[PDB]
RNA sequence: AGUCCCGUGGGGUAGUGGUAAUCCUGCUGGGCUUUGGACCCGGCGACAGCGGUUCGACUCCGCUCGGGACUACC
RNA sequence: AGUCCCGUGGGGUAGUGGUAAUCCUGCUGGGCUUUGGACCCGGCGACAGCGGUUCGACUCCGCUCGGGACUA
C-alpha cells in the first residue's frame, strides 16, 4: 500500500513487496526484501528488510533499483466438548519470520498447536464466524454474535468461548446475558497482549476460559487474568465486568460485585455461590435489539439541544450517564421530560460506575424522578444501554420498557452494596 | 604465528550504555537500584511434543519492579513509548564517528529472545547505521553495523521456581557495534576494539562497570567458529587470539589421530560400582553410585595439552560439569588421584577397554552420572569431528572455557507498537560537522589552553570533568580532591550545584585550600 | 408549596405553614403544625406534625380545618488565615426541630460553632460566593470561583478552602487548576453525607481541609476522607481525582497518581514529595474559558450524526472518551478528520479511566491519529474536557491548542505509569 | 391502695420485632449473627466539653460482606420502606382499632447513642387514636410507629463501645397507649391483649423479640420508666412497690429538710481506724475512705421499699465505677465489726450523732470515685425523687439505670419516599385480620379433633399452618421438639 | 581488568601534608658502677620510588617496584 | 422471663415408656452372737403432682412446685 512518489518510483522498475532488490543511493547501496509500507506512513521511501533481519527505511529520491529475484508464495470422548469462536478477537497466532508480518490463526487446529494443554482440558471445536475489531462493534453484531453461540451451543456443546476484542468485550457479553439464555457456560475472552507475542496473555486467557466452559456456571461471562502474573483468571459474571485499564493484563474487573469464581487450566473454584447451574436452563435466543439508544454521559455544561437532536433524530431511548447517585444538569429537565411526553424513555446512571443510583435523596434528583427518569439501581452505565438497547427491541410500550429495565433479568441489578464491592 | 596461513577470521562485537536521562522506550531513569522491589511479577514465556511440559517448566521467571525505578513498559504491562530522541543523537553521532552511513529511516524491530531477561519475550533493536569503517596501522577494517537496542534485564537469583530478573536494567540504551568477520591479524583486532572505545568515550556514554561489553569470534580454516564473551582487558586480546588458535589446532591434531585410529564412541554407560567396593579415595567411597564410559582409540589424547594449563578432558569436564558434578576422572590422568593400578586395571577391565582407548568415570549420583557420561559422550563424538562451535569466556590469563552452545541464528519481526523515525538530513548534518573531540584530544586542547598539566588534564578527562573545569585549582579540585570525598562523603550531590555557588566564594573570603571542607558539607 | 385541592382548601380557611391546627374527618382527628410539602409530592394531601414529634400526612378530600393558632469571633495571630468559601457545598449547619426541616450554615462562626477544633489551626474567614448545586454546576461557574479564590488569596489568605458539592467537585478543581497559579493551597471538600446529620463527613472534611489549607502544598486540591473511618483524609491533586463511587465516605479517589498527602485535624504526611511549594509561585488568574466544548463519550453504535451534530452547532472544541487505549468506531473517522478540516480540535481519552493512551499500538488507532486526533497520554477524560474549555479559552489556532493539551500545565498528565496505580 | 387517690398514671410501651424477609429500609436478612464480623469500621458522632464529650462518642461498628450491606453503615442511602413490614404493621393497627394514616411519612429520631450508625433513628406513624377492652374499662392507644431496631453492642474497650450492625434495621413497631391508666390490673389487661395480637400476626417469636417498658407516675412524686418488664403477671406488683418507694421518699426529703441536712463532698481516708479490725472485707481491702452526711442518721437504713432502702439506692448509684457494696452507719452497728470500731469511724470523720457515715473499702482509686456518688446521691435525697430510667428486678422492686430520657428531637428523614397507604388495598386486610392465638386453638381442635394440649403446644410453636392428624399434630407438636435435642 | 589495603631507623613497634616523625631493640661518650648490670645526662640511625595539586606530600590524586585481600559470561 | 439438668423407700445412691426398679443405711422378725459390737438368712417402706400423647409415662410433650447452671 506504498503511495505516490514511492509507488510511482517502485512501479517505475516493476517491483513488487517480497522481491530481492538492489538500491543505490549517491552514498549507499542496499540489498533486501521490499516490505509493504503502512498507509499511514507517507511516500519517497521504501521499506527493506537486510540479510541481517534488519528492516529499513531508504529515501527514493535519488535510489535507483534492480530486481535481483521475484517474490514467491510457497477426539477422546470422555471428554467435554467446547467451541471456540473467534468474533474478531486473536487468542493465538503464527508469525512469518519471513516478512516481519504476524497472521492470525483461529482454528482447532491451531489453537492447539499453541496451546496443547487444551487437549487435556476438553475436545476443541473453533471456527471464527465473523471479524470484526472490538472497536468498531455496533449493536448488529450483539446479535451476530448471540446467534453464532446459540449455534454451538444447539449442535452440541458443552460449553462455548467466544474470542472477542478487550476493547468492548464487556459491552457485548452484556448483550448475550440479555439476548442469550444458557444451560452451557459462554465464556468471553481475549488478550491485552497480541498473540504473536511470546508474553501474550492469550494462553492462559484461552485455557482457562476453556476450563471455566466446563464448569456449572451457565451464564454469558467474561475470564480474563486476574492480575499481571500467570496464574489465575477471573471469572466475571457478563453484566457486571468493565475494563478498567487501557493496557493493564488485570484490566478486566467485576463492579458491583465480586468475581464468580478463580479458574485455572486445572479448574475452578468458584467463589460466588449463587449463580445459574449447568442443566437448569433451556437454550432460548431472544436476537431483537434496537439499534438506535442514546448513550449520554452528562457533565458540567452539557446541553439540552444534544438530548433534543436525539428525540428529533428518532432516537427511541435514552441512557444518561449521570453524576454521582443519578444526576444531571436542571436545565436537563424540561427536555428530558419532552422525551416522556414522546414516549421516549430516559434512564439515569452515575459515572462514578461504583454504587447504587437513589434518585430520592436530593431535589434535583427527585425532580428528574419526576420527569419520568428511570433510575437504574446499580447498573454500569454500559449495561443499562445494551439494556436499553435490547428491551426497546422486546417491546414498544414505553410503560413496560420502564418496567422491564428495573427488571433483574441476568444479574444487571444487586439488590445490596457488599462493603467488599469497593476496594479503592 | 602465521595467522593468515591458519585461516584466522576474527571479529568484533561491542555493546555500550549511553546514559541517557530517561531509558530507550520508556522515561525511567537509566541508572539499576540495589533497594528491595516493590513488587514481585511471575511470568511465563512461550515457545512456537513431549518437552512442551519440560521447556515451559524452563520459562517460568519472577521479575522484580519498583513503583517508583519501574512502569508498566518494563513489566509489559503497557505498550512501549517512541523512540527516545537523545538515544537515537549519540547512537547517529557515534556512528558518523565511524564513518557509517545513517539510514534514512529507523525501523524498530524485536530479536526473539526466549532467555528471560527480557519481560516481552523480545527484544528492541533497530539498525542505526552502516558499511562503516576505521584505520589501523595494520589497514582499513570496515564497521558493519550499528544498532540502538535495549539493555536486558539483569539475574538476581536461581531457586527452584526459576530465574528472577531485575527490570532496572530493562530498557536502557546500547549500541551493537559488529566489525567485519574476518579480520586476520590479532595486533589489529586490539587496535580496533580501543579505537571503537575512544570513540564511544567521545559520546555521551555511561562509564563504569556493567557499562561496555565486548565479545570476540575466533575463527581457523578447518576449525570452527567460537565466541569469547567479556574481555575486560583489550591489552589481552592478542594473547587470548593466539591461545585460542593454539587450541583449535591442538583439538585439530587430536581430530586427526581419532582418525588415524578410527575412534569409535559408544554411548554404553557402564555401573562400574562394584570395582571399588573397597577403594582408597574418599570421593567415590562417598559418591551415591558410580558409571563409566568407553572411548575406543582415545587413549593418551583426552589428556593431552590443547591450551596452556587446561586438556581435551578439561573440555569435557566442562560439557559434563553441566547437569551437575564435580569433575570426571579418565584414564589419561587416572593412574594417580589416590587411586592404584590394580585399581586402574580393574577399571579397564569392567568396563572392557583395549590397552589403545580409555575410560571416562563420573563418581555421583546415578541419576546424574548418567546425565553427565551423556554429554561427555556427545563430546567424545566431536573431538572425532574436530572444533566445535561454543561459546566461551576468557580466564585471568588468555585462556577460556565453554559457557555454552553458539547463539542460534537471531530470528526478528517487525516491533509494530513503535513508529518509524525519519532522520532528517538537515539534522544529520547539524551532527557531522560538529562530531566531538576523542579524549586524546580533550587532553592536550584542554592543556595547551589552560596550563594545565599532562597529569591534571588526563585526571580531569579520565574522570568526565573537563565539562565543569587558578585553573590548576580549580581542575585540582575535581580531578584530585573529588576523588578523595568518595573515601568520606557523598559527592554524588550536584555537579554544578554547589559547586556554581561555592566556586564563586573562593574570589571573596574562603581561601584555596578551604574548599576541599565547604562544598563537602554539600 | 402545595397545589391544587390540597392548596384549594387549605385556602378556603385560610392556613397558612407553621399554623397549628385541627384536622376533623369521620373516622378520625389530628392536632399539629402544618409543614411545607415538597412540590414532587401530589395533592389531596395536607402535611401535619404531631404533638408527639411526628409528622404525617392526611387526605382532606373530607377533612375540615380549624385554625388554633397562627405561625410565629476572636483572632489570635500566631495563627495562619484560611478563608473557606462555599459555591453550593455545605459542610456545617443547624436544624431548627420546630419544622424538621434543615437550613445550610457558611459563616465564619457557624462553621466555629460545629468545628471549634478550628480554632486551633487557623483563623477562620468565610464569606459565602455564591451557590449552585454540584450537578448544575457549568463552566462559567468554574471561573465564577476561579475569580472568588483569586480574591480571598489576594485579600491575603495563607490558604482558602472551597465547599464545593460532590458531584462535580473534580471537574471543578481540574478548573481551577488550570485557571489559577498559586503561592498557598486552595482544597476542596464537601461531605457525602448532608451536614446536618451527626455522622456527616463534613466534620473531618472540613477541619482536614483547613488543616491542608496550612501546609506547604500549594497547588489545587480535593481533601476528603481516606477510608469510611473517620480517622484520615487524602490529599488529591486536583486535575487528578475522580468522585469513583455512588455513596460512600471514600468516593473520591486519586486516578493516575496516588494521593499527594495524609491529613489530620492535627497535621499533613505528604506521601508525594515532587509538587509545587508554597511561596515559589506567583498569583496568576486565566479566567477565560470557551464554554462550548464536546465531551463525547464513545460507544458501540454511536453514530457519526452526533460527531457533526457538534461541529454543525459551532463547537470549538471535542474531547472523546473513547474505548481502552484511546478508540472509538472506524465509522467516525470521516467526521473526525472534517472536524479538523474545520479546525476544530479532537482529544482521544479512555473510558477505562485508570491507564495511558498509545493510538500507536492499533491500527484503529493510527487511522485515528491520521485524521489528526490528539492523544492525551493518561489525563482523565473529564480533566482532558476540562482543559480543552480551558485552552480554546486561551487560543484559537487549532495547532496551538493540540501543543497546550499535550502540555502538563498543572500535573493532568504524568510521564510514566507505575504498578501502584491500579490496587483493584 | 387505692390508687385514684394517689394520682397513679400508668402507661405503656411496646416495641415488637416483625420476622419480614428483609429489614426495614434495607434488602439484608432478619437474623443475628455471631460470626466473626469481616469489617471493623471506625466511626465518630457529632453533637451540635467539645473534647470531653466527643470522645464518648467514637464508635466501632462490626459489619459483615454478606449480612449487612451499606446502608447499616451509613454509606449508602436507605431504600425504601418494606412493603412486607408496612404491612404486619397496619394489621396490628386494625386489630388495634387504629386508625391507620393515609400517607406514611419516615421520621429521623435524634439518637446520638451508638445503637444506629447514622446517629438517628428512622421511625415513622403509622396509625392512632385505637382502643381496647378490659373488665375495668375502655383503654386507649395512642400510636403505633414502624421504626428500626439499634445495632446490638458487644465490646466495651478504651477506644468506646463496639456495636454490631445485623440487629440494626430489624423492623419494629413501637405501640404507645394513654400515659394516665390508674388501674394496675388494667396494664395488665391491655399489655397480655397486646401480646396475644402481635403474636397473631407474623411477629418474631424468642428473646430479644418483645420489650415492654411501663411507665409509673405518683401525684406529687415523679415519672419514671421501668425497663424490660419480662413477665407480665408481674406487673400489678412491681407498680405497687413502686408507689410504696414514690411515697416513702417523699418523706425521706421532709426530714433531710427538717434538719437541714448537708451533703460534704468532703472523703476522708479512715484507714488507720481499722489497723487492726475483724473484718475481712476491710482488712484485706487495699485503701479505705469515708463520707459525711449530716442528719442523714437513720434515714439511710429507712425501707423505702419492701425490701430494699436508701442506702441500697446509694449502693446502687456508687456500686458502678466498681465496688462490692457500701457500708453505712444504720446498717453498720454489725457486719462483724464492734460498736468501739462503730464509733471510732464516727469519731475519725467528725459526726454528730445526728448524722450518718458511708464507708468504702477498697482500692483509693476507685473507692474515691465510689464514694462521690453516694454523695451524688445523697445531695439528690435532699431534693428528693427524680424522674429516672430504672429495672425490673427478680422480684417486684427496681433499681436505677440512668437518668429519664431526653425530649424525642426529631426532623424529616428525606432519603425515603412516602407511602400512600391505599383505602383500597387497606380493606384488603380490613376484613381479613388474624385470628388470634386462643381463636386458633379452638378452630384448630374444633376441625381436627385434636386435643386442647396438642393445638395449644402447635399454636404456642407456630405450626398451625405447618399440620390420622393426631400423628401429623404430635410430631410437629411433641417430636420435633425432641429434635432441638 | 574493577574496588581496595600494606611498604616508617640495623630488628621489630606507633604516629603524622609542615617549619617535621613513638617506644622496645641495636650500637656508643659520660655519671653512679667500693674497676658487672641496673638507673641518670647526651650521641648514632628511618618517612618505598616518579609525577600532579600544594607555601610546603610518606601524608591528597595518579603511575610505577613490592605483598595481599576481593570481584571479574547473563 | 429465657434455655439446660435434677426433683425416686426416713436419709441417702444406681437404674428405667412397660407384665416396672439398685445395693448402702435406718427401722424389725430368726440364728449365731462359745448369751455386747457385729456377721449371717429375711420383712415393712418409694420412682413429686395435673394433663396430653400411649396398647400401657416418673422416665415423651406441656404445666404447676422445688433444688441446681448459664444467658441476656
Ligand atoms: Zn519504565
Ligand atoms: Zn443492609
Amino acid at each position: 500500500s506504498y503511495q505516490g512518489r514511492a509507488r510511482k518510483f517502485l512501479e517505475s522498475a516493476s517491483i513488487d513487496v517480497g522481491d530481492m532488490v538492489l538500491v543505490e543511493k549517491p552514498d549507499v547501496t542496499y540489498e533486501g526484501m521490499v516490505l509493504d509500507r503502512a498507509d499511514d506512513a507517507d511516500d519517497r521511501h521504501i521499506v527493506l528488510k537486510l540479510e541481517n533481519g534488519y528492516n529499513i527505511g531508504v529515501e527514493i529520491s535519488d535510489a535507483r533499483i534492480e530486481l535481483l529475484e521475484k517474490g514467491s508464495e510457497p477426539e477422546d470422548p470422555e471428554l467435554p466438548d467446547v467451541s471456540i469462536i473467534s468474533t474478531g478477537g486473536t487468542v493465538a497466532s503464527i508469525i512469518d519470520y519471513r516478512t516481519g508480518a504476524v497472521h492470525p490463526a483461529f482454528t482447532a487446529d491451531d489453537l492447539l498447536r499453541a496451546n496443547p494443554e487444551l487437549l487435556d482440558i476438553a475436545n476443541i471445536r473453533g471456527r471464527a464466524v465473523f471479524n470484526i475489531l472490538s472497536e468498531n462493534m455496533k449493536p448488529e453484531y450483539w446479535v451476530e454474535t448471540a446467534r453464532a453461540v446459540y449455534g454451538e451451543i444447539k449442535d452440541g456443546a458443552d460449553g462455548v468461548v467466544v474470542a472477542h476484542g478487550t476493547d468492548t468485550m464487556h459491552y457485548t457479553s452484556a448483550a448475550l446475558s440479555f439476548m442469550l439464555r444458557t444451560p452451557v457456560p459462554v465464556v468471553f475472552t481475549g488478550a491485552q497482549r497480541s498473540s504473536d507475542r511470546p508474553s501474550s496473555d492469550a494462553s492462559l486467557n484461552i485455557q482457562c476460559s476453556v476450563r471455566a466452559a466446563t464448569s456449572e456456571i451457565a451464564e454469558v461471562t467474561v475470564c480474563m487474568h486476574a492480575t499481571m502474573d500467570d496464574l489465575s483468571c477471573h471469572l466475571h459474571r457478563g453484566v457486571k465486568v468493565r475494563k478498567m485499564h487501557t493496557s493493564r493484563r488485570d484490566t478486566f474487573r467485576s463492579m458491583n460485585a465480586l468475581p464468580l469464581a478463580e479458574v485455572t487450566p486445572d479448574g475452578i473454584k468458584i467463589l460466588e455461590e449463587n449463580y445459574r447451574k449447568r442443566g437448569s436452563d433451556e437454550l432460548e435466543l431472544s436476537d431483537r435489539v434496537e439499534e438506535r439508544v442514546a448513550f449520554i454521559k452528562s457533565y458540567p455544561g452539557i446541553s439540552p439541544d444534544i438530548i433534543k437532536w436525539h428525540l428529533d433524530e428518532g432516537y427511541r431511548g435514552i441512557v444518561i450517564e449521570g453524576t454521582g447517585l443519578g444526576h444531571c444538569p436542571d436545565t436537563l429537565i424540561p427536555v428530558i421530560g419532552e422525551a416522556h411526553d414522546m414516549g421516549v424513555p430516559v434512564a439515569m446512571t452515575s459515572q462514578c460506575l461504583n454504587g447504587r443510583v437513589n434518585m430520592n435523596v436530593y431535589s434535583t434528583g427527585r425532580r428528574l424522578l419526576q420527569a419520568g427518569v428511570i433510575p437504574c439501581d446499580d447498573m454500569l452505565p454500559e449495561v443499562a444501554y445494551v439494556k436499553m438497547c435490547w428491551v426497546l427491541g422486546q417491546t414498544d410500550d414505553p410503560e413496560m420498557a420502564r418496567e422491564m429495565m428495573r427488571e433483574n433479568i441476568a444479574g444487571e441489578i444487586n439488590e445490596r452494596t457488599s462493603i467488599a464491592y469497593f476496594r479503592g | 604465528m602465521d595467522w593468515e596461513k591458519v585461516g584466522l577470521k576474527m571479529g568484533l562485537e561491542i555493546h555500550q550504555q549511553l546514559d541517557t536521562e530517561s531509558k530507550l522506550f520508556c522515561p525511567c531513569r537509566t541508572e539499576l537500584t540495589d533497594s528491595e522491589p516493590d513488587h514481585d511479577i511471575v511470568r511465563n514465556l512461550r515457545p512456537t511434543r513431549a518437552a512442551f511440559e519440560e521447556a515451559m517448566r524452563k520459562l517460568h521467571f519472577h521479575y522484580e519492579n519498583y513503583h517508583e525505578e519501574t512502569c508498566l513498559v518494563e513489566a509489559d504491562e503497557e505498550p512501549p513509548h517512541p523512540l527516545n530522541p537523545e538515544a537515537l543523537e549519540i547512537a547517529v553521532t557515534i556512528a558518523l564517528l565511524l564513518n557509517m552511513r545513517v539510514v534514512d529511516e529507523f525501523h524498530t524491530m524485536r530479536k526473539q529472545v526466549i532467555d528471560g531477561s527480557n519481560t516481552g519475550g523480545f527484544q528492541r533493536t533497530g539498525l542505526v547505521a552502516t558499511d562503516g569503517h576505521l584505520e589501523t596501522p595494520q589497514g582499513t577494517v570496515k564497521i558493519e553495523n550499528l544498532c540502538l537496542e535495549e539493555d536486558a534485564a539483569r539475574r538476581i537469583r536461581e531457586t527452584g521456581d526459576g530465574v528472577v530478573f531485575r527490570l532496572d536494567r530493562l530498557g536502557i540504551p546500547l549500541v551493537e557495534i559488529t566489525t567485519d568477520p574476518s579480520m586476520s591479524d590479532p595486533q589489529q583486532l586490539r587496535e580496533v576494539a580501543y579505537q571503537i572505545g575512544q570513540i564511544l568515550r567521545s559520546t555521551r556514554v555511561k562509564r563504569g562497570l556493567g557499562t561496555i561489553r565486548q565479545d570476540l569470534n575466533i575463527s581457523i580454516r578447518d576449525g570452527a567458529r567460537v565466541e569469547v564473551k567479556g574481555v575486560q582487558d583489550l591489552d589481552l586480546i592478542p594473547e587470548i587470539v593466539e591461545r585460542e588458535v593454539k587450541r583449535q589446532l591442538s583439538l585439530v591434531e587430536i581430530r586427526d589421530t581419532l582418525q588415524e585410529r578410527g575412534a569409535v564412541v559408544e554411548d554404553k554407560i557402564f555401573d562400574v560400582s562394584e570395582v571399588f567396593a573397597d577403594t582408597e579415595s574418599r570421593i567415590i567411597s562417598s559418591a551415591e553410585s558410580v558409571l563409566a564410559v568407553k572411548l575406543r582409540g582415545f587413549d593418551g589424547l583426552i589428556g593431552v595439552e590443547i591450551q596452556p594449563g587446561r586438556r581435551l578432558g578439561t573440555e569435557m569436564a566442562d560439557y559434563a560439569k553441566k547437569r551437575g558434578v564435580s569433575g570426571i576422572f579418565h584414564t589419561d590422568e587416572l593412574p594417580a588421584y589416590g587411586i592404584t593400578e590394580e585399581e586402574v586395571r580393574g577399571l579397564r577391565d569392567a568396563v572392557g577397554a583395549s590397552q589403545g582407548d580409555a575410560v571416562v568415570m563420573v563418581a555421583h549420583e546415578r541419576v546424574t552420572a548418567e546425565n553427565a557420561l551423556r554429554e561427555v559422550i556427545r563430546r567424545a563424538e566431536m573431538a572425532i569431528q574436530g572444533v566445535p562451535e561454543e561459546t566461551r569466556k576468557a580466564l585471568p590469563d588468555g585462556n577460556t572455557q565453554y559457557l555454552r552452545p553458539l547463539p542460534t541464528s537471531s530470528r526478528m519481526y517487525l516491533e509494530t507498537d513503535i513508529p518509524l523515525f525519519r532522520i532528517e538530513d538537515d539534522l544529520l548534518e547539524g551532527i557531522r560537522r560538529n562530531l566531538p573531540e576523542l579524549p586524546s584530544e580533550k587532553k592536550e586542547r584542554i592543556m595547551r589552553d589552560y596550563g594545565l598539566s599532562e597529569d591534571l588534564a588526563s585526571q580531569l578527562v579520565k574522570r568526565n570533568l573537563v565539562d565543569e573545569f587558578d585553573t590548576t585549582v580549580i581542575a585540582s579540585l575535581l580531578a584530585y580532591t573529588l576523588r578523595e570525598l568518595r573515601r568520606e562523603g557523598h559527592d554524588v550531590d550536584g555537579l554544578g550545584l554547589d559547586e556554581l555557588r561555592d566556586a564563586i566564594k573562593l574570589l571573596e573570603v574562603g581561601k584555596i585550600s578551604k574548599d576541599a571542607l565547604r562544598d563537602i558539607v554539600a
